[PDB]
Order: structure tokens, then C-alpha cells, then sequence
RNA sequence: GACGGUGGCCAUGGAAGUCGGUAUCCGCUAAGGAGUGUGUAACAACUCACCUGCCAAAUGGACUAGCCCUGAAAAUGGAUGA
RNA sequence: CUAUGACUCUCUUAAGGUAGCCAAAUGCCUCGUCAUCUAAUUAGUGACGCGCAUGAAUGGAUCAAUGAGAUUCCCACUGUC
RNA sequence: CGCUCAUAGCGACGCUGCUUUUUGAUCCUUCGAUGUCGGCUCUUCUUAUCAUUGUGAAGCAGAAUUCACAAAGUGUUGGAUUGUUCACCCACUAACAAGGAACGUGAGCUGGGUUUAGACCGUCGUGAGACAGGUUAGUUUUACCCUACUGUUGUCAAUUGUUUGCGUAAUAGUAGCAUGAUUUAGUACGAGAGGAACUGUCAUGCCGGAUCACUGGUCUGUAGGUUUAUUUGACAAAAUAGUGACCUGCCGCUACCAUCCGUUGGAUAAUGGCUGAACGCCUCUAAGUCAGAAUCCAUUCUAGAAAC
């Protein structure tokens, strides 16, 4: 029903879908993708294959509304 | 030897055993619900077309069942259901070895379905041009008499009847210059009524809404996804040598044994795993979809409450490749037989089930229109995706 | 007076059921009879919610507070919250606690004027909790354990704790709380006392597994 | 064992933690490990392991731990799974982490439970819920 | 209808036909074991042997021995040859 | 009574198993008895030894290194799940 | 014996059978060569029925157990050790019943035993050597023929109309089974100890039929991202390394590594009754009839005939 956010990402988790991750830190993570969970595991804030919008956000190439987010 | 295990439960079922390439390209069943209904309101069958699957969050309807009002997701098979154009009435008469074709009657206004089964046919060809030689109804006044004669006779003489209907697949996304013909046996009331009203309906065009109500279970039919010939492994769900040191095969070991001193039917073997019939039952039906006159889209959202937007059930990008719903459709409960772009068929329940979690009301909440590395959700991925590109992007991929 | 109630034929009446000075919560269990009974007991007194907390049968061990505020973790949906709010009076604050680091109820025993916290809950979180109720929060365990509200049946009129509690801590717990702590158990020596009996000042609920003496003892404790 | 608790087999499922696999104690018993001999309930078939759940009550043994517990048969309850599963909600939960918690056949679990417990397990098992450090 | 001596003597101090041991007789009658069980504290109460009222011509039994049945269960689908 | 047999009688054939070793690549019975290792072990190892039928260049016992040799367990290994 | 009481449950001495799942006896068959033992795989069948369906006995109050009929419809497990069926333990389960099919199943596997050569011991042998003793290492060939099966065309190599469509439905197969928690109910029952069922609901185990909306899996999308080495003067952008590696990866297939779907009527067996004789009473039986199985046969589903 209701949307939420990924908590490793600026892009929302659409309604239903996705996968959680409860690490043993007593702190839940949600996840959109396998790509991003892998990224999380790696421990590099999504800036390493340049499709992903987080990279776009920070360096600000050809983005006005993604960069301000 | 005893066996000695116990289990070996017959890997498979012998109730689908001939497991060959099915007769009809369409969904087809040689069985119907019986007589205890009104009349033309109860047409029994219908024919749809598959167009993929989505998921829908709704609430449960069961007390003591992780809350009767708590949300759960479920999949759904959405299926473009164009309205059909009945055209022949056909009278079966009951006899010493079942029922037989006494004699049909056909409508005078239309005879293009006949034609449609013709261009794709013949090889010498004497009668393609436009004519016939398996006997069909022409003529205004002289054929009228014949029709009249037929109608009375069938009405008087024994046993129940069906209507030659067919789909309108030209107006569907997939192009086909032949359409799919079907019987929808008519139940209830009395034979006089039944025979009569078919004639009236020839010109008229039935709707899926005409057959089913939004909380009614289905007797669903189709023809299974045509994988093609493959061996005994995933044709029957057998086992293998998981640590692997064998010069034979993936294929199984004994096929009967020196037992009746020959090999039996009852042994899983190398054949094919696709176009088969079958029938799955008791499908809830969650939402009958409305027709779309190329203007509005609230009609294919459903509610505006809990839906809380205006969208078609079709995805953000939509269907450029696959069966695109522009018509009446059907949200069932998840999974139907047959691939994503197939000619299904529907019947109402043979035994119309009156149970709880079957007869009770269903009310949807969220119907989703998502996608991944490709598009997204409706207006949200439509905002951020378009600033980057000038022509390559138009949330279409077209 | 005290009544000996079951739930799913069990002794535990602080997992499915919650009961404080006011506001009773029960999760929609398969058995309706047991739901009805509570309602009957608390007729034109305390409204039962009949709402599965966090969409689940667990209630007493996933919620804290009494009748100034009422606590709920982040696991609960907005919808869930709303229903709860509707069920109870709209004088009390029912509010979701951000940044989940524990299952509340097992770590938040409380009274009308202070509260006993985990401790090990984060500072910000603690502050939020304090705000929601209005009452104070005091960082102290129960000897051996770290879960308080499970091993301390905390109300104004009396407080039950298992015998494993030490002498000094108990002495200073009592001082802190301004109500004495009494050594004792329920359900023939069950370690989890608070799940065994849920305590309201006017009527005290308990499992069926207690003996005749134990029940009497508990009655005497809570001034009934 | 009990058997009268609390409630059902608890709706949809996904097993995965099979026989053989060692999982964490997540408890103040002197054991660190719980090796699973077998799982209660799983009737099975030809060469299928009686696979454990996230609640499904389990026969165990402390492979490594306190040598007053070491060796013997043990029992417990499985508490988190290394592999994911879909829920009643239509949502997936995931730990790389995996663990049980030592218990008697009675239903009683000894003391406290360290780190996040499954919601399903809690629902099933009241004792677990009672001394739950965190429930997801 | 199925009694009197009679609650037979014993054990009991209740076992009074009938938890139960041993003797197991006589009266009177159409007939009635010092009693066939049910029941009861044991009795009482009921029933059985035993007799008679009515109805009204066959009845009862212990065996033999024809056919049949039971006994008589096992592995591809099956055998008076059909 | 010894565990065993130094011993004394006696017979066979000259003697009658010392050091050691052991259910051993040598133990029928035998899945020996005990301890251990395993949730569970006709397996492994360490003990016991009238040993069906061990034993001193027919070489006895030991053993570092060595080993495409033989076996057990643990750890890295999870499509040899 | 079972207190008492032969047959609730057992059953002496004793007696009659059946079986071919033990092993012998035999030597008909085969030495122009049926590949011997086990395990895996997979079906089939038998019932001498362990579970479940329905029934009846009990020393059956409840609980659990025991005994028996109908019935083989559906189940009949995970492991240590053993070459091993056999054996013996641990653990689950409603239960983990016995069997058969050339001691089912080697051009299906494996070769752990047994089966040659080499070789170690121990006992035996003057010795060459022996061992239903122990130990160790030891090439498992062939289907491109007929049949049988599986699916796939095609045909009455015209039955004496073409041509197709929409149909029928004989024949055959046939599928779902089993549990738990709760409701009943802490009720019935029981002095207490304890402690049910019909019925309702939510689930679960295995079985089957589909599907891919989610999640995961996979990647010649040689789709992007990264980087090793070499080559192309450099950047650039490419090539090779038989897809260079690595990350990510739609579409597509696919996972109890996910999702959905698995019906109702008659006919009975056992058995429990009715009315009611033979046998003035009696008796479920004889005439007759009622109720009644996970059973049978239909409905369902598959296929669709030298059948319409």
C-alpha cells in the first residue's frame, strides 16, 4: 500500500517488492535491489557503477532535480 | 526386492498422462455446469486473452487469520477480455450415444467469420474468392424460411444448446485475420427461451461483465506454455547422482525391470512439456476491468480511494512488445495456464462453490505499475528520467 | 480479588494481553472466547482494542506506557497506529518511537510518575520515550537480566520481582521508584513473572498455572 | 513439546536451515553453538532433510560450548535464517545471520535472547517473545 | 401358582437358597431343588427348574451322510480351455 | 586359588616363549572388555591380554624425516547440499 | 493363566494346513558363456493392514493400549556404524508393516564386497604351495537392428465425395492424501490422577497441475561499469587471452532459494437397524428393506477410436 525509502538510497522503495536486511545491530535496513545491497555490503555509498542515481546526485552531471535531492 | 523406499509416489500424475501437444490453440473444455439458473444472463463460458501479471495489495477476508483486516500482497493474472460476437445458434439433441449436431442456424447480418477461416486455408482452391462448400446461410427472404424451420424444430426436439461466439482479435493489439470461435453452452430456465433468444443476440455483442460478477470464482482453461520436447527430469520431477560419477545419463535407471518382461506406460520418459490442456478452478476474480475509449484512465485504476491516483493497470512504460489492454479485462487470483500472449478460455464453476474465502466479498487496495532497470512507477520515475535525455527517453522506449 | 485466565490454553497472559491503569490491548487471536471474556470483565470501564499489534498476536511484550502516554516501536504501520488511536480515548498520546533498537515492553516498565528503562537504549530514543509519557526515565537493569517489564511487574500499588534479584539493587530500586519491590513468582516458579500476571490497580489478571497461595500473596502485594 | 502453543504452525513459511548446519546460541546458556540433529514435525520423504524454519522446534546439540552441556542431545528453537523468506505481508526478511535459542521441550526458554528475533517465532512461542531483546 | 417346617445346620453374632463350607430331609400339594441366575450389605424383590390356565396337532433330541457354505492368504491381467 | 607361571612331577622330540608387542596388514569366537572420540560409531585411538593362531635377522620393539601407499578425526570446503 | 472366570487377551501336552519372503534336499533347464552380491534410480504388483477411512470386541469409565472385519484408496522418513540385505543404536513422524517382480532393476550406474594375476601377515605345508582367514592394489565394452515405452509426422499407401470449421464421446487413463493448533473444552468422563469426540476455523507436511507480479538464481544482451597482460606511436577507441578476469545486469528460462490452483453424486463391503418368517415365540434374512468405507462407479480432469 504505502511507499517507504531504501535507507541505503535516495530512491524510494515502491509499494511491496524489495527485500529487508536485519544485520544483528538491532537495526533494520530495507533494500530495493541486489545491486544496492551488494553496494551496502561493500560499504561504499552508491558511487561506483554510473547508472545508479546516487552518483549523479553528488557530482552533478546533467541533473538539476536529482542533485538537489 | 521389497522396493525398498517408500516413497516412490509415482513421480507425476497419470491423470495428465498422454501429455501431448493439445488439440486446440485456444482454451477448450468439453464439459459445462448444469441447469439451475435464469437464462441468457447465465452464458457459462467466455473467452479472454492473457496479458501478463501484476500484484495487488488488499486485505484478507478471514477472521483469526493474521487479522481479517490486515493487508497482504498477492499476484494477479490480468487478461484482455474483448467483447464477443455471437453468430450461430447450435442445437444439440440427446441420443443413444451422447449428443449430436442436429442442425445449426446462423445470422444473416454477418458471415465474415466464415471468410476469416478461408484466406489461411485451401490449396487447389475453387471457392476462396468468397463462396462455400460445407453449407452456410445466405439469402434474405428464402433462407429466412429455412432458418424459421430450423429454429422451431430444435426448440421442440430434445436437449440443450450453445452459441457459436467468437472474439474480436483485429481490434486487439496482436493482429490476426482469423478470430477464435467458441461455444458458450446456455443453462437455466427452459429450452424454448434458450433457443429463442440466441437469434435475438446474433447482432448483439456479449461482454465479460455479461457473464461474470466481480466476486465470482472461475473454471479457468488454457493451453500450457510451449517449452518443447525435453527429457525425463523436469517432465516428471525425478532425482539424479548429485556427487556425479556416471557414464550414462541425466535420464533415469530402470524402466519397468524384467518384471512383466516388457516396459510399461507407467514409467517417466522423454517427451514434451508445453501445449497441454488442463483446467484450474475456484479463481476468486478480484476485479472486472472496464473498457477504455482512448480518453479516460480512472476506469482502469479501479477505485480512487486507496488507489489514490489515476492510472491504467498497464505499466509505466506500458506494453509496446506484449498484449496491451485497451479493452475490458479481468483481474483474477494469481496464475492462469498458458503464456503471456495466449488465447485462454473461461467457464463459470461447474460446482458453484458457496464457501467462505470463495463466495465472500473482495475489495482491493493498491494495484501496482512498477518496473526495474527499464522504467519504474507511473509519475515518479516519469519525473526524474526525462531531464537527462532529449529523444532517447520518453518513458516509452519507442 | 484476582481471576485466573488463559490464552490459547496457556499460562501466559502478558504476551497476547496488555493491561495497565487504563487501556487494554488484545491481538485478534483465532480464539474469540478469550477476547470476549476480557471485554466482559472490563465493561464500561476499560475499552479493549481487539487489534493485532504490529499486525501480530504479540501485544503485551511489544508495547509500554500506562495512561499518561502509550508507547509503540517503529515496526507498527501508520494504519495500525491509527486503529489503536481510534480504539482508545484520544486524551492519551499514542506515538511511534523512531530508530528501533529493542522490543518495547520487555525493556520499559513504568509508573504514573517515573519509568524503569532498559538500559542500553540510545539517548535520543530514551528522550523520545520520556517526552511521550511525560514521566521520568531511570537507567537500571534487574540483577542478572537486562529486560525490565518482563522480570518486574511494575505498578503503583505494588511491584513483583523474581527471587534472583539482589539485596542492594532491590533496596535502591524501591527507593528510586517510591514503591517497594517484593521477591516472588507466578506459574509454579516461572522465571518470567510479568507475562504471568498483568496488573491493573482495580483488578489483577494472572495465568491458570499459579497455586492458591501464590495468588493470595500477589493479591496482598497490589492492595486488592 | 508442548504441544499446546501458541498458535498454529504459523502461516506461510520458508525452511532452509537444514540438518547438519550449526547456528548461533543467542542466549545466556554457556553454549555458543547449536548444531541441528533434526527438526520436529518434518515427516519428509526419500532423501530429503527435515529442514528447519524460523520457529519450527528443533532437536539440537551444542557442538561447542559449556562442557556441562557439551555432547548429549539438546533442543531449542530456531530464531533467524541465513536465507530470506516471503511473509504473509508479501515482504521479504533477510539475515546473513542465523541462530537458534536453547530451550526445554516444555516450551520454556532459559533467560534472555540476544539480538533480533523473528516476529513469526515470537507469535508462535510466547516465552521467546517474553524475553525478546528485539523483534522484527 | 412356584409353599410350610425354615432364617436348615455352620461360618455368623449380617450372609436370611444365591461371598462361602458340608449335609441336602420331611410335610403338603396340581406343583414347588434346603434352590438357575438377576438383584441385594445378606435378605426383600424378580426369575429358573417344577407344575397348572387357555390356544389346539404334532413335538423333541443325538447322530450318520449328499450337495452348499466357513475354514479357503501372495505377488504382470486371467482362466471348467473361452 | 594368585593375574601370570619362576617352580616340582611327568610324557612327548631338544627345549617349552625371556625381552618386548597386541583383537595390530597377526583375534575364530568378535560388533571381545573398559575408557575416549560421535546426538548416535560392526569404524578410529588409548588401555586390558592362557594370544582360535604374537614374538626376536623366518628379525623383535621404537621412530625424525620421507611417501601419486593404508586408515580416523578436525579445520579451510555447502551443486563432491 | 488371566484375582475370581478355558476362549477379553493368551494358550499346554497334542493335532491339521497354507506359504515360498529362510536354508537345505534335488540336478530338469543352461558350461554353441542368462555378467555373480549389495547400494542408488524407478515403476509395478501382493497382502500375511504399521498408519489413515469406516466398523465391531475388550480385563473400553476417560486417557492411552490390545483384539478382530471391510479394505492395498494414500502414506511407509532423516542419520551414525557395517561391502551388506541382515544387524544395532540416535532423531522425527499418524506410521516409520512384511513381501513379490530372473534372490525386480550392470548395452541404467557404481565396483564397496565377491572375481585372476602383484604383494604383507598369521595358521598349515620338507617344499612348490593352501586358507567358506585377515590385509592391500586391481582396464565394468557394444543399440546406428526388431520389438516394448515416450512423445512427433503421417495414413483408412481410400472406408469407395472434395474442403474445411464447430462439435460429440465410445475406449482408455484419473489425484490429491495426511497432520497439528485452536473452537468445542479444561467441557463430557473421572473420588482424584488425569482427560476425549462430532462440529466450526486457521494453518502445516508430503502428492499433483500451472505461473513468474515479488525475491532469489543464472547471462553471448559478449547490455553497461571496472581492471590485468599484449597489440594498434600517444591519448582515443578497439582487438586478442577460444566469453581475459571482476561488479552490475533487463528480456528469457527457473526455485518450497517464490506465487497461485486441486470438486460433487450414486452404488455398495464390512458392519448397525427395520418390518418379518421358515421355527404360533424368536431372529438384520430367508422374501423384502433401511443406514453405511480413504472402497467401487459416475461428475471432474487427460487423451480422442478403420467411431459419429
Amino acid at each position: 500500500m504505502k511507499t517507504s525509502l531504501c535507507n541505503y538510497s535516495e530512491f524510494k522503495i515502491y509499494p511491496a517488492r524489495g527485500m529487508k536486511f536485519v544485520r544483528g545491530d538491532s537495526k533494520v535496513f530495507h533494500f530495493i535491489n541486489t545491486k544496492v545491497e551488494s553496494l551496502f555490503f561493500r560499504k561504499i555509498n552508491p558511487r561506483d557503477i554510473r547508472w545508479s542515481m546516487v552518483y549523479r546526485r553528488i557530482y552533478k552531471n546533467t541533473t538539476t532535480d536529482v542533485s538537489a535531492k | 526386492m521389497s522396493h525398498r523406499k517408500f516413497e516412490a509416489p509415482r513421480h507425476g500424475n497419470l491423470g495428465f498422462r498422454p501429455r501431448k501437444r493439445a488439440a486446440r490453440h485456444q482454451g477448450k473444455v468439453k464439459s459445462f455446469p448444469k441447469d439451475d439458473r435464469t437464462q441468457k444472463v447465465h452464458l457459462t463460458a467466455f473467452m479472454g486473452y492473457k496479458a501478463g501479471m501484476t500484484h495487488v495489495v488488499r486485505d484478507l477476508e478471514k477472521p483469526g487469520s493474521k487479522m481479517h483486516k490486515k493487508e497482504i500482497v498477492e499476484a494477479v493474472t490480468i487478461i484482455e477480455c474483448p467483447p464477443m460476437y455471437i453468430v450461430g445458434l447450435v442445437g444439440y439433441v440427446e441420443t443413444a450415444q451422447g449428443l449430436k449436431t442436429y442442425k445449426t442456424v446462423w445470422a444473416q447480418h454477418l458471415s465474415d467469420n466464415f471468410r476469416r477461416r478461408l484466406y489461411k486455408n485451401w490449396y487447389k482452391s475453387k471457392s476462396k474468392k468468397a463462396f462455400t462448400k460445407y453449407v452456410k446461410q445466405y439469402e434474405t427472404e428464402e433462407g429466412k424460411k429455412s432458418i424459421e424451420a430450423s429454429l422451431q424444430a430444435i426448440k421442440k426436439r430434445c436437449s440443450v444448446v450453445r452459441v457459436i461466439a467468437h472474439t474480436q482479435v483485429h481490434k486487439l493489439k496482436l493482429t490476426q485475420k482469423k478470430a477464435h470461435v467458441l461455444e458458450i453452452q446456455v443453462n437455466g430456465g427452459s429450452i424454448v427461451e434458450k433457443v429463442n433468444f440466441a437469434v435475438a443476440n446474433f447482432e448483439k455483442t456479449v461482454n465479460v461483465t455479461g457473464v461474470f460478477a466481480e466476486n465470482e470464482l472461475i473454471d479457468v482453461i488454457g493451453v500450457t506454455k510451449g517449452k518443447g520436447f525435453n527429457g525425463v527430469i523436469k517432465r516428471w520431477g525425478v532425482r539424479k547422482l548429485p556427487r556425479k560419477t556416471h557414464k550414462g545419463l541425466r535420464k533415469v535407471a530402470c524402466i519397468g525391470a524384467w518384471h512383466p518382461s516388457r516396459v510399461s506406460t507407467t514409467v517417466p520418459r522423454a517427451g514434451q512439456l508445453g501445449y497441454h490442456h488442463r483446467v484450474e478452478r475456484n479463481k476468486k476474480i478480484y476485479r472486472i476491468g472496464q473498457a477504455q475509449p482512448e480518453d479516460g484512465k480512472q476506469i482502469s485504476t479501479g477505485k480512487t480511494e486507496f488507489d489514490l491516483t489515476e492510472k491504467t493497470i498497464n505499466p509505466m512504460g506500458g506494453f509496446a512488445h506484449y498484449g496491451m489492454v485497451k479493452h475490458e479485462f479481468l483481474m483474477l487470483k494469481g496464475c492462469v495456464a498458458g503464456p503471456r500472449k495466449r488465447a485462454l478460455t473461461l467457464r463459470k464453476s461447474i460446482t458453484t462453490q458457496t464457501g467462505r474465502a470463495a463466495l465472500e466479498k473482495i475489495t482491493l487496495k493498491f494495484i501496482d505499475t512498477s518496473s526495474k532497470f527499464g522504467h519504474g512507477l507511473h509519475q515518479t520515475a516519469e519525473d526524474k528520467t526525462k531531464y537527462f535525455g532529449v529523444k532517447k527517453s520518453r518513458s516509452t522506449k519507442a | 480479588m484476582a481471576t485466573r485466565l488463559q490464552y490459547e490454553n496457556s499460562c501466559d497472559v502478558g504476551v497476547f494481553l496488555k493491561l495497565t491503569n487504563k487501556y487494554c490491548l488484545v491481538g485478534q487471536c483465532g480464539s474469540k472466547q478469550f477476547l470476549h471474556t476480557v471485554e466482559n470483565r472490563l465493561a464500561d470501564h476499560i475499552p479493549v482494542v481487539e487489534t493485532s499489534i504490529a499486525g501480530t498476536r504479540i501485544v503485551g511484550r511489544l508495547s509500554a506506557g500506562n495512561k499518561n502516554g502509550l508507547l509503540l516501536p517503529n515496526t507498527c504501520t501508520d494504519q495500525e497506529l491509527q486503529q489503536i488511536r481510534n480504539s482508545l480515548p484520544d486524551d492519551v498520546v499514542v506515538q511511534r518511537i523512531e530508530e528501533k533498537f529493542s522490543a518495547l515492553g520487555n525493556c520499559i516498565a513504568t509508573n504514573d510518575y517515573v519509568a524503569l528503562v532498559h538500559p542500553d537504549i540510545d539517548r535520543e530514543t530514551e528522550e523520545i520515550i520520556a517526552d511521550v509519557l511525560g514521566v521520568e526515565v531511570f537507567r537500571q537493569t534487574v540483577s542478572g537480566n537486562v529486560l525490565v517489564g518482563t522480570y518486574c511487574a511494575l505498578t503503583n500499588q505494588g511491584a513483583l520481582v523474581h527471587p534472583m534479584t539482589s539485596i542492594a539493587d532491590q533496596d535502591e530500586l524501591s527507593s528510586l521508584l517510591q514503591v517497594p519491590l517484593v521477591a516472588g513468582t507466578v506459574n509454579r516458579g516461572n522465571e518470567c513473572v510479568a507475562a504471568g500476571c498483568v496488573v491493573n490497580d482495580w483488578t489483577a489478571i494472572v495465568g491458570a498455572d499459579t497455586t492458591a497461595t501464590e495468588i493470595s500473596v500477589i493479591e496482598s502485594i497490589f492492595a486488592l | 513439546m508442548s504441544k499446546a502453543q501458541a498458535v498454529g504452525s504459523n502461516y506461510r513459511v520458508s525452511l532452509g536451515l537444514p540438518v547438519g548446519a550449526v547456528m548461533n546460541s543467542a542466549d545466556n546458556s554457556g553454549a555458543k553453538n547449536l548444531y541441528v540433529i533434526a527438526v520436529k514435525g518434518i515427516k519428509g520423504r526419500l532423501n530429503r532433510l527435515p529442514s528447519a524454519g524460523v520457529g519450527d522446534m528443533v532437536m539440537a546439540t551444542v557442538k561447542k560450548g559449556k562442557p556441562e552441556l557439551r555432547k548429549k542431545v539438546c533442543t531449542g528453537l530456531v530464531v533467524r535464517q541465513r536465507k530470506h523468506w516471503k511473509r504473509k505481508d508479501g515482504v521479504y526478511i533477510y539475515f546473513e545471520d542465523n541462530a537458534g535459542v536453547m530451550c526445554n521441550p516444555k516450551g520454556e526458554v532459559k533467560g534472555n535472547i540476544l539480538g533480533p528475533v523473528a516476529k513469526e517465532c515470537s507469535d508462535l512461542w510466547p516465552k521467546v517473545a517474553t524475553n525478546a531483546g528485539t523483534i522484527v
